[PDB]
């Protein structure tokens, strides 16, 4: 009844899918193989999992999730880890060759073989679903698939099924690092056309991460498995309010009527407050106001942009666990009274929250710990102009001797496809102004 | 100072010393030619007319049958020349060899590509004004030349891509300077899209290939 | 002058999210009121 | 700014033949030149604007950002010729709703598309020189409900030569236009 | 599914594909009868890139062997692992070339690319979906020089959106088998500019400065030298045959680098080499991995890159790492050395990561990165071609068979065109007023 | 700004308001709720016309 169907692309797609699908599993009473145990039982409730999974006759729960990559070498461990067979098969869609980091690659040339089979696939999940909320797809603009083929997912989405949600939790590229070279092309050209087919979009970019795991965990040195579990808890807690029941729950459609103003601003930031380690868990106590303040504090917020910069349009918290309603609405009102947190002035109510009662889960081998409480928080600052104009910077810097082009062009492109795209770009900037500015 | 990727500047606080210099924009030293040597041997049958309308070659024989096997790529060897006599030799009388004649610059222009490339090959400006006012020239008053060059665009080429945004930054101030086609970035603008406008097929993938900022015309 | 522990943290710390990059935990909160 | 003029007519706020016609306009130029050259054909003094890119060179009507150019008479009318290279222009406007909308025309963005604030239309220019004679009054009332009420500001970018920019209360026939705007 | 066929050339060729076939052999578990003794589950899944199979139990490879000479393809079969080719791959003349390019281009080799065309279309045929072809040759001699063109000219006509990649043992500065070869070296940069996707430029003279002052080993030898060249071109691509936690092969790296079409002539380099007195003391860890490959003493080739600018560079690492790690370093060689990297193109840096190491140590790395200290090695070999060429030299061994004069001149054209065109990036800035 | 054909004789039998086109043939959708809305005025010329136009408006 409360059916969403995840979609994964890419290298990036595929490895936030086995942390977020070992969590379900772990939230869940689901085992490895697929069934539920039966001679000991987790799952006190009857169908807390059929928002994310389904059942055959007999004892098996397969998930609604299609892993879709263009290179056999990372989705060939899903065939072989040891949920190699909590999968159905004719899900896990593989390419022969890969688009090369090339967003014009995996659109024109390499994603035309696999935009056809995948349509079908999620045909046959969708039609099991007889009341669909709406999708999630988890991309990174960094690659050649995770901008490319992710672009031409959602053109055909949207002509195929219509007004169904689509959120993406997606990976902006980090401000001073990223890995590639040609990145700040895909860039570019995907937040252009991740633009008018989507429903919302929780960027949260990599170097954040690395900077929560260095100071709030005590993980020096981390890896890309430390920064998969805490997706994962925030792609939880949105949908908690799913299988679980609440004292004010929030579905996903309330998410966007009431955080975004106008069809254009859906990049809201991220936070989950209290990411902590286990020998400074169980000192401290983690009231909801002691908690509440960590979701406005700047440096634990998840992408590089200040909120200290500019005019709060939203917020929308959501808390789990040990959580009364007279402590939200306690908290709440400190966050108005200083001066120092700007609200913009055309939003005098400003907040939307959600309770849920379900507390997170730990996971085995994970990092975090075992806690009674959370909260994560999406709000929509006129902060996020400031990581627009460096990516117009680093794109205006190497289009203007046309480094680079010669690839893109030459394969299924035209010349003028960089520079509609940069007028989108420069379009959004002064948005997030005359949004944002106050009135006379 | 540092040198680079060394132990030092790794340093708190080192500054580093970049690569030296490179090659392009300046100018380069002249040599010799044969235009020079068989001048002063006195084969060449040109004299010179002070006339109180300009200065112009006179001519002892007709131009219509002229040697052009032997004396069209031995005026362009005189392109790099830059004193009085000899920089107005060369460039007047390859005008008035190249305004008269049909079915016979047709099998030189292979022989004339090597000094193109070497008076290219100096970074002079003032030559660089002269040898481009010629290749448009050249590409007009014959016919069928246009088709005969598109190989030997890929030799020619490479000079004209450093100097094609060569343009004045006058924000309103009115530039006196028009009558003499003396820049270059408009006068390389002028000469590859009169290179496209002859040549059919193929004309517009070898520019794009060699100026690489290129972006066509006639749509 | 200040009255939480939030504004700690804001009040004059001149830390640029955008611009400090790999900092450590004390080179976050540095004050005016102590250069 | 711009208020107090009696705006009846014609009004003009660039003109080419001029001691310094950019003193309202602001200007940016990146990889790009600004210049001031003769063209061959009319024989007179226009203004040269190029640059590799479309979006970084520009010059902006009103030099303060905040300030607003009012002007109330419907048409826009340049002077600027054709070159085979991109180029844009745009816009802004007032309505009757107190709100101001654009209107971008670009050179090679086939379909137009109509959004909150934006509308991105085509054009093509012919083959010699033109001026171009753009209608309004009737662009926001057919991409919105809306009336006509001032036009803010307006900018033009990259690959073109500028002579002669001013407005119009009617398109009028090129007999009855004074010869000071006639083309040649 | 995406297989690689490899080609050898010449007597230089199979000195280094004789070696590289024992280094991945034995990355792979084959043992010299050609059976497979391993030991993991990881080392047998992408074998088919480089392998086949036959029926018994046996792998041979995708490897076709060129040569002028009969007398080397005995020895090359006659070695340690010699026998596990199919003898019918092979290719041999009958009259060699006599170190001249020009008999190994127009003269005698055309008689032989005829029958290697057959071979190579036999086993490319098999392939699932092939992906690239590799040459291994060097530029002073007439066959893998000198076929080692014509081999690859027509080649590319016939698989044309395939990946090709060469390793280019170029001639070195002053240490000089031959006193023939800078004709062979200006006539075959002509043939190697346009038609490559893929070219590594190893000098003999900076293997010889690795084994003297890093290796610090005494008597050094031809396979002491082919050792580092295969255990660079092992770890290029070693990121299609290992699952990687960030993985990128052939493609994501050529296409990655390079940013206009002429320039793909890099400068190979391997991270932790330490002399054999001085490995137990050692502690390998990623910011040493760095500042051992970021340095000019250990490039492959003989130009040393504080005579001019990266352009991109690339570094894939194998091991258990960190990511935060991996990047952090670049980041801080980067900005602490910033006049040696280009403006325009502002993060040049390029990394992957596999996780399967070489035998017998726990992490390593390699390295290629363009820099415009290469045009050193251009402005070089053009002296020692008009020194010899204005005199007229050795002409007539490459004129009388059957060539023409200008054919000089129009390859020193094309070398001189390349060394004018690195000095336009290496000098060319953000904004374009300070030039001049 | 000046849109309205109006001008003002200052008459000896007090004021009218004179018309320099017809107003019979006005745009009455776009000109009368812009002298509705000139009723909050009170300085001496914006009174006037507002409560002087709507009536010949209105009888015309």
């Amino acid at each position: 009844m409360r059916e969403c169907i995840s979609i994964h692309v890419g290298q990036a797609g595929v490895q936030i899918g086995n942390a977020c699908w070992e969590l379900y599993c772990l939230e869940h009473g689901i085992q490895p193989d697929g069934q539920m145990p039966s001679d000991k039982t987790i799952g006190g409730g009857d169908d807390s999992f059929n928002t994310f999974f389904s059942e055959t006759g007999a004892g098996k729960h397969v998930p609604r999730a299609v892993f879709v990559d263009l290179e056999p070498t990372v989705i060939d461990e899903v065939r072989t880890g040891t949920y190699r067979q909590l999968f159905h098969p004719e899900q896990l869609i593989t390419g022969k060759e890969d688009a090369a980091n090339n967003y014009a690659r995996g659109h024109y040339t390499i994603g035309k073989e696999i935009i056809d089979l995948v349509l079908d696939r999620i045909r046959k999940l969708a039609d099991q679903c007889t009341g669909l909320q709406g999708f999630l797809v988890f991309h990174s603009f960094g690659g050649g698939t995770g901008s490319g083929f992710t672009s031409l997912l959602m053109e055909r989405l949207s002509v195929d099924y219509g007004k169904k949600s689509k959120l993406e939790f997606s990976i902006y590229p980090a401000p001073q690092v990223s890995t590639a070279v040609v990145e700040p092309y895909n860039s570019i050209l995907t937040t252009h056309t991740t633009l008018e087919h989507s429903d919302c979009a929780f960027m949260v970019d990599n170097e954040a991460i690395y900077d929560i795991c260095r100071r709030n965990l005590d993980i020096e040195r981390p890896t890309y498995t430390n920064l998969n579990r805490l997706i994962g808890q925030i792609v939880s807690s949105i949908t908690a309010s799913l299988r679980f029941d609440g004292a004010l729950n929030v579905d996903l459609t309330e998410f966007q009527t009431n955080l975004v103003p106008y069809p254009r601003i859906h990049f809201p930031l991220a936070t989950y407050a209290p990411v902590i380690s286990a020998e400074k868990a169980y000192h401290e106590q983690l009231s909801v106001a002691e908690i509440t303040n960590a979701c406005f504090e700047p440096a634990n917020q998840m992408v590089k942009c200040d909120p200290r910069h500019g005019k709060y349009m939203a917020c929308c918290l959501l808390y789990r666990g040990d959580v009364v309603p007279k402590d939200v609405n306690a908290a709440i009102a400190t966050i108005k009274t200083k001066r120092t947190i700007q609200f913009v002035d055309w939003c005098p109510t400003g907040f939307k929250v959600g309770i849920n009662y379900q507390p997170p889960t730990v996971v085995p081998g994970g990092d975090l710990a075992k806690v009674q409480r959370a909260v994560c928080m999406l709000s929509n600052t006129t902060a996020i102009a400031e990581a627009w104009a460096r990516l117009d910077h680093k794109f205006d810097l190497m289009y203007a001797k046309r480094a680079f082009v010669h690839w893109y062009v030459g394969e299924g492109m035209e010349e003028g496809e960089f520079s509609e795209a940069r007028e989108d770009m420069a379009a959004l900037e002064k948005d997030y102004e005359e949004v944002g500015v106050d009135s006379v | 100072v540092s040198e680079g990727f060394t132990v030092k500047a790794m340093m708190k606080n080192s500054v580093v010393r970049g690569p030296p210099v490179a090659g392009a924009f300046k100018e380069r030293p002249a040599k010799p030619t044969t235009f020079r040597k068989c001048y002063e041997r006195g084969d060449f049958p040109i004299a010179l007319e002070h006339d109180s309308k300009g200065n112009k070659i006179a001519w002892k024989v007709e131009i219509e049958k002229l040697d052009y096997h032997h004396y069209l790529p031995l005026f362009f060897d005189g392109l790099s020349e830059m004193t009085f006599p000899y920089e107005f030799f060369a460039r007047r009388g390859i005008h008035d060899m190249l305004e008269h004649g049909g079915n016979k610059i047709l099998p030189v222009i292979p022989q004339l590509i090597i000094p193109i490339k070497n008076a290219l090959n100096l970074r002079n400006r003032q030559i660089i004004c002269v040898t481009l006012k010629v290749l448009q020239h050249l590409v007009v008053s014959s016919e069928m030349v246009g088709e005969a060059l598109l190989p030997y665009y890929r030799q020619i080429l490479p000079i004209l891509n450093i100097f094609k945004n060569m343009n004045v930054n006058s924000g309103d101030g009115i530039d006196y300077s028009q009558q003499k086609r003396e820049n270059i970035g408009d006068l390389i603008q002028e000469t590859l899209e009169a290179f496209e406008r002859y040549g059919g097929e193929d004309a517009f993938i070898n520019i794009k290939y060699m100026v690489p900022t290129y972006e066509s015309c006639l749509l | 002058k200040i009255p939480k522990d939030d504004l700690d943290f804001r009040l004059a710390t001149l830390y640029n999210h955008h611009t400090g990059a790999f900092k450590n935990k004390t080179e976050i909160l540095l004050h005016q009121e102590t250069i | 700014m711009f208020k107090n003029t009696f705006q009846s007519g014609f009004l003009s706020i660039l003109y080419s033949i001029g001691s310094k016609p950019l003193q309202i306009w602001d200007k940016k130029v990146r990889n790009g030149h600004i210049k001031r050259i003769t063209d061959n054909d009319i024989q007179s003094l226009v203004l040269e604007i190029e640059g590799t890119n479309v979006s970084t060179t520009y010059i902006t009507c009103p030099a303060d950002p905040k300030k607003t150019l009012g002007i109330k008479l419907p048409f826009l009318v340049m002077i600027i010729k054709n070159l085979k290279k991109y180029f844009t222009f745009e816009v802004q406007v007032l309505d009757d709703k107190n709100v101001r909308r654009r209107f971008r025309a670009s050179n090679y963005q086939s379909t137009t598309r109509v959004k909150p604030f934006i509308c991105t239309m085509p054009m093509r220019l012919d083959d010699g020189w033109n001026q171009i004679q753009f209608n309004l009054s009737d662009f926001t009332r057919r991409a919105y409900g809306t009336n006509y009420i001032e036009t803010l500001r307006v900018q033009i970018h990259a690959n073109c030569r500028i002579r002669r920019v001013y407005f119009s209360d009617r398109l009028y026939s090129e007999d009855e236009l004074p010869a000071e705007f006639k083309l040649y | 599914m995406r297989e690689i066929v490899h080609l050898q050339a010449g007597q230089c060729g199979n000195q280094i594909g004789a070696k590289f076939w024992e280094v991945i052999s034995d990355e792979h578990g084959i043992d010299p009868t050609g059976t497979y003794h391993g030991d993991s589950d990881l080392q047998l899944e992408r074998i088919n890139v480089y392998y086949n199979e036959a029926t018994g139990g046996k792998y041979v490879p995708r490897a076709v062997l060129v040569d002028l000479e009969p007398g080397t393809m005995d020895s090359v079969r006659s070695g340690p692992f010699g026998q596990i080719f199919r003898p019918d791959n092979f290719v041999f003349g009958q009259s060699g070339a006599g170190n001249n390019w020009a008999k190994g281009h127009y003269t005698e080799g055309a008689e032989l690319v005829d029958s290697v065309l057959d071979v190579v279309r036999k086993e490319a045929e098999s392939c699932d979906c092939l992906q690239g072809f590799q040459l291994t040759h060097s530029l002073g001699g007439g066959t893998g020089s000198g076929m080692g063109t014509l081999l690859i000219s027509k080649i590319r006509e016939e698989y044309p959106d395939r990946i090709m990649n060469t390793f280019s043992v170029v001639p070195s500065p002053k240490v000089s088998d031959t006193v023939v070869e800078p004709y062979n070296a200006t006539l075959s940069v002509h043939q190697l500019v346009e038609n490559t996707d893929e070219t590594y430029c190893i000098d003999n003279e900076a293997l010889y400065d690795i084994c003297f002052r890093t290796l610090k080993l005494t008597t050094p030898t031809y396979g002491d030298l082919n050792h580092l060249v295969s255990a660079t071109m092992s770890g290029v691509t070693t990121c299609l045959r290992f699952p990687g936690q960030l993985n990128a092969d052939l493609r994501k790296l050529a296409v990655n680098m390079v940013p206009f079409p002429r320039l793909h002539f890099f400068m190979p380099g391997f991270a932790p080499l330490t002399s054999r007195g001085s490995q137990q003391y050692r502690a390998l860890t990623v910011p040493e991995l760095t500042q051992q490959m970021f340095d000019a003493k250990n490039m492959m080739a003989a130009c040393d890159p504080r005579h001019g600018r990266y352009l991109t560079v690339a570094a894939v690492f194998r091991g258990r790492m960190s990511m935060k790690e991996v990047d952090e370093q670049m980041l801080n060689v980067q900005n602490k050395n910033s006049s040696y990297f280009v403006e325009w193109i502002p993060n040049n840096v390029k990394t992957a990561v596999c996780d399967i190491p070489p035998r017998g140590l726990k992490m390593s790395a390699t390295f290629i990165g363009n820099s415009t200290a290469i045009q050193e090695l251009f402005k070089r070999i053009s002296e020692q071609f008009t020194a010899m060429f204005r005199r007229k030299a050795f002409l007539h061994w490459y004129t009388g068979e059957g060539m023409d004069e200008m054919e000089f001149t129009e390859a020193e054209s094309n070398m001189n065109d390349l060394v004018s065109e690195y000095q336009q990036y290496q000098d060319a800035t953000a904004e374009e007023e300070g030039e001049f």
